[PDB]
Formats: C-alpha cells, structure tokens, sequence
C-alpha cells in the first residue's frame, strides 16, 4: 500500500498472515468466513465480494443451504418512499430444519417471532441463541457457524464460516472465493443482467418482474443533487483516511448518492451509509471518529454516552448472575455509561448493589431470601449465592 | 372452481397448510416458501404447475435466460459453449474459451478474467508475461505510454514485446522489428481494416487499433501461467491484483506500479476519488453533455448487445476520457471508446452500425483516388472478416477475431488483393508461389526442413521462381 | 388545441389540465409537470404556509431558476436582473405579466400580479407527464396518479407524494385546515352568496356553458366567501379562472369585468385589458410588422398612447434615446 | 497549435491573399467556449469558413484528412442495393451546375 516494510514482518490481512522475505510476501491461503450484507434501500454485498443494486418488491431467497439443508434466508421487500426507486426490507424469515422445523421471523421494529408467538429475549435455546445488543439490535447464533444481526430499519449481515464454502445459493452466491459467478441463477447458468438475476429468486408469481434498474434516482427530485453530493464527498475525504487503504469506498459512495435521493428522511440514509462504510472499514481494524453536531452525533439517554470503543463482557445486570459463561466479544461501538454503574431491566444504569438476579428464568430482587427445603439462595449483588 | 386443478382448505390437522399462499410454479417449485397457513383457494394438483396462467400438466417447464421462454431441448450459445436444458435446468459443457486483456481509452485496464480498473501511468509496463513464478516461460510483452497520466489528444502508446528472442515493436501506426525472432514460421502479420492483427504461436496474437487499444488474445494452454496487469487467467476475478511481491492490494494505483519495468521512474499519485475526472470538476453542463453523449452507449441501435454485454464498464470510460481529454479537431478520445464495446458485441456474432457522418464519421475514399482512375473498391464496414486471402498470405490463417471495423477492399470473385497496390488483381498476377506442386503460403522466406540433413531437399521461392537451393553438407 | 393549461389560483386551489379542482394548502415544495419516465426538466412549486411563493423550474440537474411573486429571481442562490434568456429560456415579462418560456422543452409558465401561477404545456406530453397538475389524458377522473403509481380520491394524499424535499428544506406532511365558516356565517352568506351566482346568469358568462360548466367553479368560491371580509371581491377569483379557462378553449369574452367590480390587480397607469397582443410597440422598438402573429393575450398594458419605456407608461412625445 | 493551421503550408497560397489573423481569433474564441466531445464541429466550421474565401478568390485547397475533420461521404450510395459510386467528396466543386 506504499509504505515500506523491513524484512521479517508478519502482516494480517483479517484472516491470513504475509511475511516479508526478499522483497516477496510469504502468505497463506486458509479459507475466511463470508459476510453477505443488506443495507440501504437495495443494495447488497454477496459472499465474495459483489456489489449490486437491485431494486424488487416481493419476497426473495437470500441464503440457502444447497447441497443439506442446515437453513435457509428469506428476505421481503417493500417500496418504502413515494419514489419508485426506493425499495426497502422490512423483514427476514429463518428456517431451521434441525430444530422442529422452526419458523423465526425478524420483524421491522427489531422484534422476533418463533412460529407466531413474539417472544422476550434472550432466547437460549439449545443451538440457536438470540439477544439484544448493545444499538438495540438483534443478533442470531445458532452454533457457531452462522451469525445475522438486525433487520429492523434494514441492514441484514449473515457470518457464514468456511464449512459452507460452494455448498449454498441465493442472491448472495456461492461463496466458493469468485466474484464473477455471483450472478448463478438456479438454473445452473449464470445472467448478465442484475434484473433478471433477481427476479430468478422470487418465491411468488404474484409479485412483478423488474424490467429497469436505475443509477441516479437524483433526475426525479433535482432538488437534492447538490446536497447528496456534498454531504457524501466526505467519505472520499481525508476523515475517512485509514481505511481507503483497507476496503475501496466508491461504491459505499455510489450507495449514499441513491439513497439520500431516493428515501424519505435523509437525515438517516445519509447517517447510515457512512455507518455502512465505516463499519466495513472496523471489521478490517480500522476504527474511525466521524461522528459530529452536524454528521450525526447519536443522543444517548441520561445516563448514558456515546463510546467509540467498548465492551459488551461486564455491563448488564445478567453478566453478574452470569460470570462464568464468557465474552468473546468485541471492541463495540455504542451507548455506556461508566463502567461501576450497570444496566437493568428497564435500561437505567445503577450500581451492582441495585442489580437484580436472573436466577432460574425469574427475577429476584437485590436481597430477596428465597429458601425451600433443600436448598437456600439470596441475591446479594446481582449474583445469587445459592448453597444446599 | 375449475376441472383442471382442485380445491384445497384449512386442515387444522397441521399448521403446515401450504396452499394458495405457496403457490409453487416454474421458476419457484426448487426454491423454499414460507406459509403461516392456507388462503382455502383452489390450487393445481400433485403433479403439475402454474405457468402464464396455463396449469402446465408436466414438470418439462421451461428454461428461462434473459428473460426468455426455451422449450425442453431447446439450446443456446454462451461463450465457445453450447448448452441445453434436459429436465428443468440448462446443462453447459466445460469447454474454457480464449481469454482477452484490453486497454479501453488511455487509463483502463480489462483483465482476462474480467476487471476493469483505473491506473494511469507514464512509465513503461509490464501487461503480461510467461515468466512467472516456477514457470520456464516463453513471452514477455510490455506497453509503454508517455504522457498518458491525463487522457488527451497526448498519450501515445508504445508497444515492445519480447518471444522467441525477438523483438518487434510498434508506435506511429507502425510496426517496426527491431531483432527478428528463431521460428518466423509462427510470425505473421495481417493488416486489415482499422487494425494490425498480430500472430505469434498457436496461442498467442495481438490486435491494435494503431492508436491506443492493445488486445492480447490467450488460449487453454497457459490457464494460470502469465501474470502481470492483465492479471493470471485462472478464472478467479478476485485475485487479478496480485502484485509483484506476491500479495492483493485493494487498491489499483499500488498494484500498476509493482509493474513498472524502472524502479526509478516515478510512481503514479494516488488522486482523490471524484465522479467528475478533471474538467467536469466544476462544470456540470460539461459533466451533463458528456454523459448525453457516452448515453449512446444505451441506445436503440445497441439493444441488442446491451443484453450480452453491460455497458456500465465502458460508460465509466467514456466519461473519463473525455472528460479529461481536451478533443478541438480529432473526436477520438470519445470515438475510440465506443469502437471498442462496438469490437466487443461484434465478438459475440451482435454486428453493429452506430457511426452516421455528424458522428465519428471514418471516411475510406482516399485508397481509391491516388489511383488516377477513381477505381471504388475500399469501402467503410460495420464489421468485415480480418483473417481473408491475399496474394501475401493466400491460405487460411488461425483467426482470433471474427470480424473487424475499417475499410475493407472489394471486388468480384477471382481477384485477390495485394496491400502493395492499393487496387485488387487476379490470383496469378500474385506474386505466388507453389514449387513442386503443393500449396502454401506466397514463396515464405523460409528454409523449411532443417531437422533432416538426407532428406534436406530446400526450396524457396522469391515471388515466382521455381526454385531449389542445395543443403550445405555439414561434413 | 395543441397545448394544455394547469393553473394554481386563489387560496390553496388548483386546476389541471384536464378540468379537476382541488384545494391544497400546502407547507413546501411541490411537482407541478414534467415526465414520469424521463425528466428534461420539472416545474415546481414552492409554498410558505399554505400560500404560495415561488414557481420553479429546474432542467435535469446542471440549472434552476426560481421567479417570486415580490419580482425577484435567482439562478441558484445569486439574485439576477430580469430580462434573462440562458440555456433556451426566457425570463420575461409580457402584459405586466412575468412569463418563463421554454418552448425548445415545450412549456410556458407565468405568474400575475395578484400571484396566481399558470403553466402551457405542448401536447407532445399527453399522456406523458404527471404530477400536481395530474396528466394530460382528457379524461379527468384518473388525474390523481400517485408517484407511487395509485389512483387516490383524497386530494392530498396524492398531492403529499409529490413533495421534494431539500437539503435545507425538509418538510412534513399537510392536513386539511380547520374550518371556521361553519360558526362564521349568517347575513354574510345570503348577500355574499350572489357574486357566485352570477357566472350562470349574466350574459357575458352565459355562453361558456357548453364550453365547460360552472359547477366546479361555484363550489369551490362559496368555501371561501365564508372567511374574508368588508367587501364583496372574495369571489372574483373564481370568476377570473372561469375566463381564462373559456379563453383557452377557443372563446375569448369580453367586457366581462366593466361591471363585475373585480379589476385584476396591475402597476401604476396601465389597467387590465382583456385580449391585447404581446408585442405591444414599445418607445425601443422597431417597426416591423407581420411578426408576432402570435395568439391574443390577457393582461394589462398602456393607454391607446402612452407608450412602455422601462416599466412605466409615457407619451411618445417623451421618448428618450439611448447611447 | 491546432488553429495555426491556419497558417499552415498548404494555405501559404492564400494566406497571401487573405489576412488569416481574423478567422484565427475566431478559431480561438469558439473552440475555447465549445466543449466538443463527439461533432468535432465548432472547430472544423471555422477552417472551412476560411477555405471557402479563399476558393473564391480562385485558390482551391484541400485541407481535409482522416483524422482531421474527415467528411465522409459514402451513405449516398449506400441506400442503394448495390453499391453504385456516384457520390464523392471534392474540395471545391461547382455549385451551379444542371
Ligand atoms: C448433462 O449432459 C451430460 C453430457 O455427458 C450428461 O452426462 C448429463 O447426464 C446431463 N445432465 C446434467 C444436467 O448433468
Ligand atoms: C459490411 O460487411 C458485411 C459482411 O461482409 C456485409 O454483409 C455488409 O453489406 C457490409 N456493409 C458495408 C457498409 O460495407
Ligand atoms: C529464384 O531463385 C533463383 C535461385 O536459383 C534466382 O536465381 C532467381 O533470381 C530467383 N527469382 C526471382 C524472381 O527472385
Ligand atoms: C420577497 O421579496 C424580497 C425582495 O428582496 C426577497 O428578499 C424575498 O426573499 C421575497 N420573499 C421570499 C419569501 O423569498
Ligand atoms: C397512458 O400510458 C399508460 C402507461 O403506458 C398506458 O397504460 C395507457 O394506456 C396510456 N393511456 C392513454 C390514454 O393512452
Ligand atoms: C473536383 O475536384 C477535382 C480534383 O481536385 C477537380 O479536378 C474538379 O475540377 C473539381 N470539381 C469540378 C468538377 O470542377
Ligand atoms: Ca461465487
Ligand atoms: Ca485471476
Ligand atoms: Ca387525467
């Protein structure tokens, strides 16, 4: 990337390490875990790196598992402005064969039903777990080898780990490391028209075929071309520096100047395809600070702060009742507040004296002695000393 | 409802009451549906599907691509491989098609896999190469540009490439050997139309527009043995930055100059990324016409190509180009990205005839009026055959291109064409050559059977002569 | 007839160009025409506070000009003199009339003095644009085709999908105003319910009957003679719009505001003439004849002297030179 | 450097005849302002402005080649089903004829 490097380093490139000798890269070739995105109004990123745009209102297959059937993703659309070209997701549907043939829908306000019946999280099940998170997000885990996050607002994310290298299909593709098959229809051939391509994955004859993906949504409200390409020529600015060297940001720049055109509040497209890019450019290492008064610095509440960097391991209340389950988590982003006070139920964040046991499913409070005939408990602070 | 298909209800049986709601037809009866019940309508029975309202009684529905309708057996072409759908799904041979690099304008760069990226430069290149990690290697060609870092009526391209022991290089519309090559039997060259095509193995060729477009055409043989910036031609797209120092960089500016031939020129600057190159900066009405204009590229008289081919990639260059390039009285850093997505339909059997005379017009009539006689025989092509007959190279050649722009010499049958004289002529007015009876190419200067000093019986030919020289006894 | 005309008059209401009247008070910046598949350029319409502002025209993206009703225009943020004629349009003023001509892309648009809009528009778009002003089909039922492709039969549902929003702008759904005529009312409404009456039986307007009816035109003034007061003019608003719409479908009429005591509003010395030309002589000009046979015009202009020197009305003896 | 053409070898014969400094501020003023990008056009018209003068003062020039200005003229015959050659660019030929 210019810059030099002595002999002996040992770069990472996410996944695998290259050391310098004579003047070549020694690197290894280990297979990486995919990530297909979904974000902003239509705009997708498949599992090996293919950027497209496609604009479909009906409900279409994203993610399957095409050789077993470990899972499947099913993704619905909706026109979400008075523009045409504004074209959202407002939910995702899962099945999971393995588990009763459960049904788990992740609805538009962040919630989550399991065959009807909405449910309050977590929800640990055996395989699969759902939690919150700390943006009041939505995070599925079912193993270890599929990951998702929210599709309240409309930025899905799927981890599919390399044990599903070539063995799926969808919109996503067949994360098998080409880019240039992406466009697999099920028919075992590949179009060059993204039109066409999705329109192949539609589970409903219903729903009407997209004849016309189009570019500049700008041409039908040109009162807004000086302010979309103003407001996102920041992210070819030098704010952005870090990390033009570490993901290529002009189609997250080509997604902002049809977003903020074509969706209603611009306020947040624009807020949250720089969201978009900059949490592409953490996944690779580089955090950024481009949060502002102007460029939508986030009102967390009273007690709360906004964080560049933190800790999701030792903050809510059910960590304490908690301890030796583990956080092999992150560095997250988000809102805390200082680290001796600790969230509750109803979100305000007290010290470990006010902090509630979790105990057994049910709730106890901070010196509830609860005993029966073989055994006696107590919640002291936020852990219950159970003894016999 | 209706006899052809049969009602269907709610059981309470079981929530999986999959009706109406999953409606399975053609192109969604492999694929998984949700359902949160039946809608109790009336749905097509066990054995069939829906399909354009006719309940299709069989499961031998068609087999759609860019949204057409095939038929069971029906076939189509896609590349060298023809393909067929059996049951419900096309089945392709395995056959690997030759490959193509490009230099679309002055800064692109289009991969044999399939890459488009910006790199301008002004040092001399590296565009492919045999010699490549553990492999003994074989070619070694190389582009070098001069005032290029900015697209305009500058940047001139030059053009060396190094097999065999040769040298033979190019600039000024011109080719120009610099140190002739061992085996001159696979050396040939084929000057037809608005193009130099360029043959040098049985799988190796170049074709240049004798301005700016370098085309090197590759075949089965090599499958993940060059390298350079035309990338390794291995299928992956993902791996086409591959850089000197054996490692991707995200970033084309830093991947060109890993293939710079002088360490000590300079390298290329990375410029801030903007939609608007140069002079579409400030002005927008320029950025507007620019784009009207390279629209073109989405017009009726492309249609049919647009399907094949995307024009996206060869829009970005259009609006590069000349937005940057400075055109007065030669309309050619517009015309020459056009020419170029125009070659590539014609590749794919799509001819086109998009050049009228207020656009690009490429008049022809200067070969047929230095003739005192104005004679008419050259006459401008949307897309004429560049491997033909001729009194230089009269038999059948290995042809890389199908067809090529320019203009193209023509008359009656029994007259073939000399590029010494501009006009045609009988076959025997040629000088051709057949010595001992059997045919090949117009008396090529070439000692043919070194390998058997017994059985060395030599025979060249000048232009005519019935000749045969002796073989100098080696004792 | 060749062309078409929408019309925004009065308070809030609205024709199209097909004979639909609607009330809209609306809050920010509306389409008023331009294509629905592809947009060479787009009349807009920008309100305050349910009153009116400006009339906008924006051509792709590469130029916008935005005429007041105070008089001042700008291209982009820069205030700039009038008469103006960049890239194929002219920014006049015709019969004390502002007048926005764009006949290369087909419309002409102008405002008058008391602030209504009025848009011509070539019948090379029938069927071929939509937005607040509806398409250009003759049929008047189907001129509600929402931007998301809908019919609608609320007037401002439809006309809430054609808002566009700015950088600086950023505006909110309109709702319908409270009425207070249903209090508001009494001896008023039996005096002040004649002046819309008279569109049927006055001589004058008793011939536009087959050309179009009144009906629209009566029901949309007695909702407004409601709120004003101290005078009887509240009506003639309606009564101008009728006029102008007979006009424009081939009879013009005349002789119609001697006695109706609404005089459209005109600068100082000249008076509202009905049907004089365009290319009235001015002090500057040459005489050249057999040219502007153009169609007749309303508006106001000069006595039968008295003529035009630099927005005023002076007597020809008084032409000045110029050097 | 493009507009010097104008005093270029094959108008010496007129140059002497017409002053060539008015029609190259013209070359300069029009082709500075005109951005041309497909229709070479606000420049070629300027040159050919200049030949024509000069053709009436009995210098006929040709000054017009394949990657200047070029003036195809092969569409004319085209439109026939058979390729009949009739119609040919000339630099300066008779505009009265019969
Ligand atoms: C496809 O064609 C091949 C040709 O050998 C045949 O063996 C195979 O059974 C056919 N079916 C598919 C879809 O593979
Ligand atoms: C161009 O070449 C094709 C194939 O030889 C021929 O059919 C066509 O008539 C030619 N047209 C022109 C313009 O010469
Ligand atoms: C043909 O070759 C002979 C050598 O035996 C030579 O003398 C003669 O000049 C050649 N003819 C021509 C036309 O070059
Ligand atoms: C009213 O006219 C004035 C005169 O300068 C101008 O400043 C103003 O912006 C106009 N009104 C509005 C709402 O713009
Ligand atoms: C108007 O255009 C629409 C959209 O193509 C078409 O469906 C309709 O028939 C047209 N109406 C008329 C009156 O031509
Ligand atoms: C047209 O050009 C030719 C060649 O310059 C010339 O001989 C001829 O006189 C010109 N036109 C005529 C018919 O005068
Ligand atoms: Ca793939
Ligand atoms: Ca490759
Ligand atoms: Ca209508």
């Amino acid at each position: 990337s210019g810059k030099r490097y002595p002999p002996g380093t040992s770069l990472s490139r996410d996944c695998n390490t290259c050391i310098c000798r004579n003047s070549q890269w020694i690197c290894s070739n280990e297979e990486c875990p995919g990530e297909c995105l979904v974000t902003g109004q239509s705009h997708f990123k498949s599992f090996d790196n293919r950027y497209f745009t496609f604009s479909g209102i009906c409900q279409y297959l994203l993610a399957r598992d095409c050789q077993d059937h470990s899972f499947s993703i099913v993704i619905e659309t909706v026109q979400c402005a008075d523009d045409r070209d504004a074209v959202c997701t407002r939910s995702v549907t899962v099945r999971l064969p393995g588990l009763h043939n459960s049904l788990v829908k992740l609805k538009h306000g962040a919630g989550v039903a399991m065959d009807g019946q909405d449910v309050q999280l977590p929800l640990l099940k055996g395989d699969l777990r759902i939690q919150h998170t700390v943006t009041a997000s939505v995070r599925l885990s079912y193993g270890e080898d599929l990951q998702m996050d929210w599709d309240g607002r409309g930025r899905l994310l799927v981890k599919l780990s390399p044990v599903y290298a070539g063995k799926t299909c969808g919109l996503c593709g067949n994360y098998n490391g080409n880019q240039g098959d992406d466009f697999l229809t099920p028919s075992g051939l590949a179009e060059p028209r993204v039109e066409d391509f999705g329109n192949a994955w539609k589970l409903h004859g219903d729903c009407q075929d997209l004849q016309k993906q189009h570019s500049d949504p700008c041409a039908l409200n040109p009162r807004m071309t000086r302010f979309s390409e103003e407001a996102c020529a920041v992210l070819t600015s030098p704010t952005f520096e870090a990390c033009h060297r570490a993901v290529s940001p002009l189609p997250y720049l080509r997604n902002c100047r049809y977003d903020v055109c074509s969706c209603s509040d611009g306020r947040e497209c624009l807020c949250g395809a720089l969201a978009s890019y900059a949490a592409a450019c953490a996944g690779r290492g580089v955090r950024v600070a481009w949060r502002e008064p102007g460029r939508c610095e986030l009102n967390c509440p009273k007690g709360q702060v906004y964080l560049q960097c933190g800790t999701p391991c030792n903050l809510t209340c059910r960590s304490l009742s908690y301890p030796d389950e583990e956080c092999n988590e992150a560095c997250l982003e988000g809102c805390f507040c200082p680290p001796g006070l600790y969230m509750d139920e109803r979100g305000d964040c007290v010290p470990k004296a006010q902090c509630p046991c979790y105990y057994d499913g049910e709730i106890f409070q901070p010196e509830d002695i609860f005993s029966d005939h073989h055994t006696m408990c107590y919640c002291e602070d936020g852990f219950m000393h159970c003894t016999m | 409802c209706r006899p052809p298909m049969v009602k269907l209800v709610c059981p309470a049986d079981n929530l999986r009451a999959e009706g109406l709601e999953c409606t399975k037809t053609c192109q969604n009866y492999d694929l998984e549906c949700m359902s949160m019940g039946c809608v109790s309508g009336c749905l097509c029975p066990p054995g069939m599907v829906r399909h354009e309202n006719r309940c299709v009684a069989l499961e031998r529905c068609p087999c759609f691509h860019q949204g057409k309708e095939y038929a069971p057996g029906e076939t189509v072409k896609i590349g060298c491989n023809t393909c067929v759908c059996q049951d419900r799904k096309w089945n392709c041979t395995d056959h690997v098609c030759d490959a193509t690099c490009s230099t679309i304008g002055m800064a692109h760069y289009l991969t044999f896999d399939g890459l488009k990226y910006l790199f301008p430069g002004e040092c001399q290149y590296v565009l492919v190469q045999d010699y490549c990690g553990s492999n003994p290697g074989t070619f070694r060609i190389l582009v070098g540009n001069k005032g290029c870092s900015h697209p305009s009526v500058k940047c001139k391209k030059r053009v060396t490439i190094l097999v065999e022991g040769g040298e033979i290089e190019l600039f000024d519309g011109e080719v120009n050997v610099k140190r002739p090559m061992k085996d001159e039997t696979h050396f040939e060259v084929v000057e037809s139309g608005r193009y130099i095509i360029l043959l040098l193995g049985k799988a190796l060729s170049v074709v240049w527009d004798r301005h700016l477009s370098i085309s090197v055409v590759l075949k089965q043989t090599y499958q993940e043995k060059v390298c350079g910036l035309c990338g390794n031609f291995d299928g992956i797209q993902n791996n086409d930055l591959t850089s000197s120092n054996l490692q991707v960089e995200e970033d084309p500016v830093d991947f060109g100059n890993s293939w710079k031939v002088s360490s000590q020129c300079a390298d290329t600057r990375k410029v801030p990324l903007d939609s608007s190159p140069a002079t579409c900066h400030n002005n927008i009405m320029k950025q507007t016409m620019v784009d009207s204009s390279c629209r073109i590229l989405t017009s009726d008289v492309f249609q049919d190509c647009n399907k094949l081919v995307d024009p996206e990639p060869y829009l970005d260059v259009c609006i590069y180009d000349t937005c940057s390039c400075e055109s007065i009285g030669d309309c050619a850093c517009f015309c020459d990205t056009i020419a170029a997505y125009a070659h590539v339909c014609a590749q794919h059997g799509k001819v086109v005839t998009w050049r009228t005379a207020t656009l690009c017009p490429q008049s022809c009539e200067e070969r047929n009026l230095r003739e005192n006689g104005y004679e008419c025989e050259w006459r401008y092509n949307s897309c004429a055959p560049a491997c033909q007959v001729t009194c230089q190279h009269p038999e059948p050649l290995a042809c890389p291109v199908q067809c090529v722009e320019g203009c193209h010499a023509h008359c009656p049958p029994g007259k073939i064409l000399d590029e010494l004289l501009q006009t045609c002529v009988d076959p025997e007015d040629c000088p051709v050559c057949e010595v001992a009876g059997r045919r090949f190419a117009s008396g090529k200067k070439v000692t043919l059977n070194p390998s058997d000093p017994e059985h060395c019986q030599i025979c060249h030919c000048d232009v005519v002569n019935l000749t045969c020289e002796a073989c100098q006894e080696p004792g | 007839s060749s062309t078409a005309r929408c019309s925004l008059f009065g308070s809030d209401f609205v024709n199209t160009f097909d004979g639909s009247m609607y009330s809209f008070a609306g809050y920010c910046s509306y389409l008023l025409a331009g294509g629905c598949q592809k947009r060479s350029f787009s009349i807009i319409g920008d309100f305050q506070n349910g009153k009116r502002v400006s009339l906008s025209v924006y051509l792709g993206e590469f130029f916008d000009i935005h005429l007041f009703v105070n008089g001042t225009v700008t291209q982009g943020d820069q205030r700039v003199s009038m008469p103006y004629a960049s890239k194929g349009l002219y920014l006049e003023t015709e019969a004390g009339y502002y007048k926005l001509s764009g006949e290369a892309y087909g419309f002409v648009a102008r405002i008058d003095g008391s602030g209504n809009f009025q848009v011509l528009l070539s019948d090379r778009y029938f069927n071929k644009t939509c937005g607040l002003c509806g398409n250009f089909n003759i049929f008047a039922e189907d001129d509600f085709m929402t931007q998301e492709g809908t019919l609608t039969s609320d007037p401002y549902d439809f006309a809430n999908s054609w808002a566009l929003s700015s950088g600086e702008q950023w505006c909110e759904r309109a709702s319908p105003p409270s009425s207070s005529c249903n209090i508001s009312s009494g001896e008023m409404q039996k005096g002040l319910w004649e002046q819309c009456q008279l569109l049927k039986s006055t001589s004058v307007f008793a011939r536009c009957h087959p050309l179009v009816d009144p009906e629209p035109f009566v029901a949309l003034c007695e909702k407004t003679l409601c709120e004003c007061a101290g005078g009887l003019e509240c009506a003639c608003p309606a009564l101008l719009e009728y006029a102008r719409t007979c006009a424009q479908e081939g009879m013009v009429l005349y002789g119609w505001t001697d006695h109706s005591a609404c005089s459209p509003v005109c600068p100082a010395g000249m008076e509202y003439r009905q049907c004089v030309s365009p290319c009235a002589r001015t002090c500057q000009s040459l005489h050249i004849n057999e040219m502007c046979q153009e169609r007749c015009v309303d508006g106001c202009s000069c006595p039968e002297g008295q003529l035009l020197d630099e927005g005023l009305c002076v007597e020809s003896t008084e032409c000045p030179c110029v050097h």
